[PDB]
RNA sequence: UCAGAGAGGACGGAAACCUCUCGUAGAGCAAAAGGGCAAAAGCUUGCUUGAUCUUGACUUUCAGUACGAGUACAGACCGCG
RNA sequence: AGAGGAACCUAUUCUCAAACUUUCAAUGGAUAUGAAGUUGCAGUUUCUUUAGUGAACUGU
RNA sequence: GCUUACGACCAUAUCACGUUGAAUGCACGCCAUCCCGUCCGAUCUGGCAAGUUAAGCAACGUUGAGUCCAGUUAGUACUUGGAUCGGAGACGGCCUGGGAAUCCUGGAUGUUGUAAGCU
């Protein structure tokens, strides 16, 4: 309830959706960066991770993975310890950008296509 | 341009509500009121003096002063790109004790109430952190004397 | 059935001693028009009649057309009660001749009338002063109005207890034997 | 040539461009404004604490 | 004639304060005088209510808070008799009396009559409870509700009753008994036998010489009582001693068991069946009419 | 002369109406709003026939007299002046306001321009929307077609469009007619005039008994 | 307790003055409009000069300048009760 | 605009108000959400109270 | 089950008509020497207790008016944000979220504090 709100302030610039289990995997291992001390450090290594959510018995990208899929108690900080994806235009394009999801358009919840629109993003 | 009384404009804001005339509840001067504590303003009519200003009518303030039978508010004003805390002299008849304040009041001593309790009664710390209602569980329901109605959209009637 | 028994009750309340009708007061009224002497003789009648010093009413306006002006006094007033009252209003009742008709009573149980001299109310003439009408008011009522009048957790008396027309009609004409003339023609 | 033309059109902006800057903290410390015969007591008052 | 008293009428109108619609108290004087400062806070600002009926003195203790007044003490001078007098229960020496009372009987209760005995002789002169030792007197301020404050009134008697007592009762003697208000000159003399009632005295020795029957039947349960104009200043001043002597409140009695003596109302159901009956009883009297 | 409604068409300002700020306001061109039997009892004429606005514009006074003067007109020579009530259910009662100018050579040495433009009382309009009543004709079941072409002729005058359709209320009344037939035989509706009265339940039975319900 | 209404009373009439009922303010409050007010803020009346002396704080306009106006206190001497 | 007891009274009725309103949104405004806090103990005051009665302050 | 004094919230408490009212009490009530105030002991004031629940007041009654609460009105009116949305325009719907108020219908008709007393 404390998010949802933003969801909705934001509606006509995002598209958002529920990710799933290879969506999960593909944004971590294709395009996983860390936040290192304000620096943005690929994530080619579990050590990475150890070194910054070690403390919190997280040590590898499975770690990771588990903890966003399954809203962990430090989600916040796993979360936070990745830099903003930064995604590919999709390979097919867009369809409007202008209208939302359900008015044939791009733009709110697409719930769980947002999946099949990652597998052409990521 | 607008005429710059202290008063214009205040129509209904300084108007008493309907059948609410007259006779001001003796409730209001037994209110205890300390320095410290927060105030709601809002104007009362029926008292010209000690009135606040339009400006400050609805708004929430400190008190820092307490006289005789008035109380002394720093009332967060916002001029331009700065918010200033001026200071007004207003009459008990035009405040009234804020809740907000005293709700966290009473969660404060709540949450220090069962950390004691759960310590000294050997128990794990408790969670004493609001959050945010979370997405509703799984859960089943029962069709039993509860079946579903198949509904349809309805055609145009001419309504005259 | 119920209503002889219902009708029976009624009749023993209104029974009451407490509901006795009583004369209230005694209002004398002369409204001289005008200031000056003319208003300080009437004043003497009225004292000499009542034997308290009577009030002074001043107009609440200026009429032109009955030469008066605002704030000049122009009629003089006392109030009698007690049995100084019943005198006078004996004396009245017999310069009328026990004669009254059914539209001098108010429906809220009072009445008055006019005498139009008042030496016919056996006031020996004196010729420094002369010779003057007076209005005359009569209220009526029960006892138990004080709750109506008392400063302190004033009521309203209750319908039972107040007074009607026909039961002043019914007191004037028991008490003084009185006649009712009838209606005068309209 | 009318030159009155007043506006309020780009007031915020410039307003929120360094932030709207709430009061501070310790505003709430000072004793300023306060009833002198409080004041005059509260002196006495400190005056004489022992220290031990 | 427009009927004035519409729906529009009671639509719009807005009821007074039910203490002002029983027409029992001021709010204009009542501000004034329950109100505390804000910079005393909590602290308790005494009042002393009096009132007097048509058979009976009360006089009273209180301060105020925000669901209602807070009783503290109360005299009656239906207690009296529990003191000698038997009759005479409203004049001025019953209220002086009664203010006495209740002046002793709440500093018994605070642990405060040793200290303040109050002004134990009764000479009449003004008197003001003079600080003794650390702790100032009691203080209440005089209550008198819808009454006339004239010269002379029982309410300023029971004021100055608690005065003498020995609870400080911001006041002056302008309103006492014996005041001229022409000269303003006191008699204390006159004053004192007003409180000791030589007035009732005076007027039963009247009364007795002017015609006996005029004066049984205005002191008749005087006589029966056995007090003639010649031993009630001697009990007027034995009450005030026996007051002195004993002030607590009376023991109370056990609660005896109470039944119903008013209707109680009828259930909706009730109701219903009663619109029913009606119903039916009407339209059997408009067929056989 | 008059300037063409096309001026004064749409709905722009807020309401104007005349008071004590808006003097020296002349009068309505329209003054009769009820034409026909309109003393006839409330059973007598059945049918109601309504022209609803599809415009959300100015309806001129002399607009609203006109279309009543057509129809009124068609309707007595058609059906005698018993046998129809026409209810024109649209008041005029908002001030449009004239800013005049000289429209002679060399006005502009005393024209004012556009400085100190408020206009002064020009007309009363009647501000209408979309699904608004603006006239209301009840007659009998067999002059339906009467009323109809009646008030086809009367859209003419007005600007924009109008949709004519019959209601299925009795007459003037706020009950559809079955409902109608069957509280009026119940007794809950008492005649008013040209309209009724609904007896609600609740009162004094004293008073029920004077029409059990 | 007002504005007003009803019903009564010699000359007295639509309107002078007296009396009783009803009366949420429909009156009045120096003035424009708007708020406010019913054992009062209105009306009648008693006594009075707090419309006095002194400095700070604050509100309003605001640049958080000044004048003007106002608010809540503090110290003095007073008025009414 | 009629109706029930020419005006009048009663219950209604058609259409309305930037300088009318019982009622009253959506957007909007403001404040609070702990260490500069919470519980006690143990001192000060010429303020406040009938009164450790409160108010406030102070303490390595 | 109540009465009184002082209240708090200030109509679920008001208003109209009517029935009943044990005991305390309240009240009406009697008198006018004294205090006190009036044209008037009507009000106010003082001294009392023959009489009365007649009125005040309390409880109750009424398909009662008012007030209060709820349902319906209605996901309606209105409205935040979106559209290279429809339409000549006035305007209209759709997407995304908030979401009323009359009429009408049903129910309720004071709650409670301190002190004293009756039962």
């Amino acid at each position: 309830k404390a998010t949802l709100p933003l969801l909705r302030i934001i509606e006509p610039y995002v598209a958002w959706g529920y990710p799933n289990n290879k969506t999960i995997h593909d944004l971590l291992y294709k395009r996983g960066y860390a936040k290192v001390d304000g620096n943005r450090v690929p994530i080619t290594d579990n050590t990475i991770v150890e070194q910054s959510l070690g403390k919190f018995n997280i040590i590898c990208l499975e770690d990771l993975a588990h903890e966003i899929a399954t809203v962990g108690p430090h989600f916040k900080e796993a979360t936070n310890f990745l830099w903003p994806f930064k995604l590919n235009n999709p390979t097919g394009g867009w369809t409007k950008k202008t209208n939302h999801f359900v008015e044939g358009g791009d733009f709110g919840n697409r719930e769980d296509q947002i999946n099949n629109l990652l597998r052409k993003m990521v | 341009t607008n005429s710059k009384g202290l008063r214009r404009g205040t129509r209904y804001m300084f108007a008493r509500d309907f059948r609410k005339h007259g006779v001001e509840h003796l409730s209001t001067y037994y209110t205890q009121y300390k320095r410290g504590d927060l105030v709601d303003i809002k104007t009362n009519g029926a008292f010209q003096k000690g009135m606040p200003f339009k400006a400050y009518h609805g708004r929430t303030g400190r008190i820092f002063n307490v006289t005789r039978g008035a109380v002394g508010i720093i009332v967060n004003k916002r001029v331009r790109g700065n918010i200033l805390p001026k200071r007004i002299n207003i009459r008990i008849e035009h405040i009234k004790p804020s809740k907000c304040r005293t709700d966290f009041l009473n969660r404060v001593k709540s949450n220090d109430e069962k950390r004691k309790a759960a310590k000294s009664a050997g128990q794990p710390v408790p969670a004493l952190k609001r959050l945010p209602v979370a997405p509703r569980g799984a859960h089943t329901v029962t069709t039993q004397n509860n079946e579903p109605e198949l509904l349809a959209p309805l055609r145009f009637e001419i309504v005259a | 059935g119920d209503i002889e028994k219902q009708t029976e009750i009624r009749e023993k309340k209104a029974r009451n001693v407490m509901r006795e009708l009583k004369i209230q007061k005694l209002c004398l009224n002369i409204c001289v028009g005008e200031s000056g002497d003319r208003l300080t003789r009437a004043a003497k009648v009225l004292e000499q009649l009542t034997g308290q010093t009577p009030v002074f009413s001043k107009a609440r306006y200026t009429v032109r057309t009955f030469g008066i002006r605002r704030n000049e006094k122009i009629a003089v007033h006392c109030t009698v009660r007690g049995p100084k009252a019943e005198e006078i209003l004996e004396k009245g009742l017999k310069v009328k001749e026990y004669e009254l008709y059914k539209e001098n009573f108010s429906d809220t149980g009072n009445f008055g009338f006019g005498v139009q001299e008042h030496i016919d109310l056996g006031i020996k003439y004196d010729p420094s002063i002369g010779i003057y009408g007076m209005d005359f008011y009569v209220v009526l009522d029960r006892a138990g109005r004080r709750i109506a009048k008392r400063r302190r957790a004033p009521g309203r008396v209750g319908p039972s207890h107040r007074v009607e027309r026909e039961e002043s009609i019914k007191w004037f004409q028991q008490k003084y034997d009185g006649i009712i003339l009838p209606p005068k023609p309209k | 040539a009318k030159s009155k033309n007043h506006t309020n059109h780009n007031q915020n902006k410039k307003a929120h461009r360094n932030g709207i800057t709430k009061p501070k903290k310790h505003i709430f410390l000072s004793m300023k404004g306060v009833d002198a015969k409080f004041i005059k007591n509260l002196r006495f008052s400190r005056k004489n604490n022992k220290r031990q | 004639v427009k009927v004035i008293k519409n729906k529009a009428y009671f639509k719009r109108y807005q009821v007074k304060l039910r203490r002002r619609r029983e027409g029992k108290t001021d709010y204009y004087a009542r501000k004034r005088l329950t109100v505390q400062d804000k910079n005393k806070y909590n602290t308790p600002k005494y009042r002393l209510i009096v009132r007097i009926t048509n058979k009976d003195v009360v006089a009273q203790l209180a301060y105020s808070k925000i669901e209602g007044d807070v009783v503290v003490a109360s005299a009656y001078s239906h207690e009296l008799p529990r003191y000698g007098l038997k009759v005479g229960l409203t004049n001025y020496a019953a209220a002086y009396a009664t203010g006495l009372l209740l002046a002793r009987r709440h500093l018994k209760t605070i642990g405060l009559d040793s200290t303040y005995k109050g002004h134990e002789e009764l000479t009449g002169e003004d008197y003001n409870v003079e600080e003794e030792g650390d702790r100032a007197p009691f203080k209440a301020v005089l209550d008198i509700g819808l009454a006339r404050t004239t010269t002379g009134s029982k309410i300023f008697a029971v004021m100055k009753g608690v005065a003498d007592g020995g609870i400080n009762v911001p006041h002056s003697e302008s309103r006492f008994f014996g005041f001229d208000q022409e000269s303003k000159e006191y008699n204390a003399e006159a004053h004192r036998d007003r409180i000791l009632g030589k007035h009732v005295a005076d007027y039963m020795t009247y009364l007795k010489e002017e015609d006996e029957d005029r004066y049984k039947r205005q002191f008749s349960k005087f006589l029966a009582a056995g007090l003639n104009a010649d031993n009630l200043v001697a009990t007027y001043q034995k009450v005030h001693s026996a007051i002195r002597a004993d002030a607590s409140p009376a023991a109370k009695k056990a609660a005896k068991p109470s039944k119903r003596h008013t209707a109680k109302r009828l259930t909706y159901d009730e109701r219903k069946q009663r619109v029913a009956d009606k119903k039916a009883l009407l339209l059997q009297l408009k067929e056989q009419q | 002369g008059r300037r063409p409604a096309r001026c004064y068409r749409y709905i722009k300002n807020k309401p104007y109406p005349k008071s004590r700020f808006c003097r020296g306001v002349p009068d309505a061109k329209i003054r009769i709003f009820d034409l026909g039997n309109k003393r006839a009892n409330v059973d007598t004429f059945p049918a109601c026939v309504h022209m609803m606005s599809n415009e959300r514009e100015h309806l001129s006074s002399e607009a609203l007299e006109a279309a009543r003067i057509c129809a009124n007109k068609y309707m007595v020579k058609n059906c005698g002046k018993d046998g129809f009530h026409l209810r024109v259910r649209k008041h005029p009662f908002h001030v449009t306001r004239i800013n005049k100018m000289l429209s002679c050579a060399g006005a502009d040495r005393l024209q004012t321009g556009m400085r100190g433009a408020y206009g002064k009382p020009q007309g009363l309009v009647a501000r209408v929307d979309i699904g608004d009543i603006l006239f209301s004709m009840r007659i009998k079941e067999g002059n339906v077609k009467h009323a109809i072409e009646a008030f086809r002729r009367a859209k003419f005058k007005f600007p924009g469009r109008q949709i004519i359709v019959s209601s299925r209320k009795w007459g003037f009344t706020k009950w559809d007619r079955e409902d109608y037939e069957r509280m009026r035989a119940e007794g809950r509706l008492r005649s008013d005039g040209v309209g009724v009265q609904l007896q609600r339940e609740h009162g004094p039975l004293t008073k029920w008994i004077e029409n059990p319900i």
